[PDB]
């Protein structure tokens, strides 16, 4: 081969949008539930 | 006083459970299952935060419910261990009227409602302050003072 | 295998704080005598009341 | 009082409509065909969700129906089988009051108006508690506890 190796880190193709769009919904999923959590926690230590 | 709706729950009596409302109320702390055999079967929901434990009243007993208000004015309460004054934004009972195992108690307004749980208190002196439970409008409420204990 | 196995995982977590947050947020209502649960918040954490 | 007309069966009364204002209450789990020959030809609008049958009283001729009201203060009511007291949300009466085939009676407040239509009860032990079809100032609505049989 001509050219060096592949990389040796984290050089998939574009096209990982796959990978950036699945991470990205699970974050956002995360995110929501830890406002939700955190809000009714609040919430909650407010009342007393 | 003069209605009955409480069951004890223990061999060793420490705590009491209550028909109040539509629920029946035990505070959390206390241990042990509660008679009649069947109440004990039911699914109670616990908080820690409010050190209480709640279930739905089956429909055999709706009769024996107490009724129930959410409104506290300053006076004097009723309890079984003789009498109870809501002074200053606390209850108080005279220094030595109550002791551990006394949990569960209800408080009773002159009109024979329910506005009250007692979990314990503490003592300044002559007096005694109480750990107590209360529902204002649609909301459950808990109030401690300083240095109180279980009973 | 590891990228599947931790998404999941994340949404297992995310479910399970979701469960605990209607639980802390239901429970006052539910220990209350009265049962006065509003509309609204009964289909937010998706309870129904007892004359429903 | 006597405004009242019984839905006759091949045999028996299986229910009672009551005349309210302007129209012909009749719960509508209850089937039979009135008693009353002219009543029997109206159209009944129905309701699964109330449970009712209401039609407009022929009032050129039915001047007669009971006065109505929407307030319902906590105290004590008549069924004409008894007295029934009120508290909280619910109806309560002797255990024994309450017997099916008289469902749609009305009750009265002391002032001689009709606030609620019983459809059937539960046996709370001591109380019974009954499923009445009630108003608020605008719209009717169904107050069911819980394990409430139609009568
Ligand atoms: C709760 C669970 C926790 C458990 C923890 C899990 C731990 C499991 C793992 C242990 C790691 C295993 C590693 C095995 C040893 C391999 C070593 C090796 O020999 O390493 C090969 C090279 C890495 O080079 P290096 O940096 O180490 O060298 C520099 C070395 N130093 C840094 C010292 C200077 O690796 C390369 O280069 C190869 C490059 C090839 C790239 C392949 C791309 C694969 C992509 C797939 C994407 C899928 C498509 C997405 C579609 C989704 C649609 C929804």
């Amino acid at each position: 081969a001509s050219h060096t190796t592949l990389g040796v880190q984290d050089i998939s193709v574009t096209a990982m949008s796959w990978v950036q769009k699945i991470t990205g919904g699970v974050g956002l999923v995360v995110a929501v539930a830890a406002l939700i959590l955190i809000v009714v926690l609040c919430v909650s230590f407010s009342r007393h | 006083n003069d209605c009955i709706f409480e069951v004890k729950h223990e061999g060793k009596v420490t705590g009491y459970a209550c028909l109040v409302g539509d629920k029946v109320m035990k505070p959390a702390h206390v241990k042990g299952t509660i008679d009649n055999a069947d109440l004990a079967k039911l699914a109670f929901k616990r908080s820690s935060k409010y050190d209480l434990e709640c279930a739905q009243i089956p429909v055999h007993m709706k009769s024996d419910a107490s009724k129930f208000t959410h409104e506290k004015p300053e006076g004097y309460y009723n309890w079984h261990h003789g009498a109870v004054q809501y002074s200053g934004g606390r209850f108080t009972i005279p220094t030595g009227a109550g002791k551990p195992g006394d949990s569960g108690r209800p408080i009773f307004d002159n009109k024979g409602r329910v506005v009250a749980i007692v979990l314990g208190g503490a003592n300044e002196g002559a007096r005694t302050a109480l750990s107590v439970v209360t529902w204002n409008k649609d909301i459950v409420t808990k109030i401690t003072p300083e240095g109180a204990e279980e009973w | 295998s590891v990228a599947s196995f931790v998404l999941l995982s994340m949404v297992g977590v995310a479910v399970g704080m979701c469960m605990c947050a209607r639980r802390r947020c239901i429970t006052p209502y539910e220990l209350t005598p009265g049962a006065t649960v509003p509309f609204l918040l009964s289909l937010i954490c998706c309870i129904r009341t007892a004359k429903a």
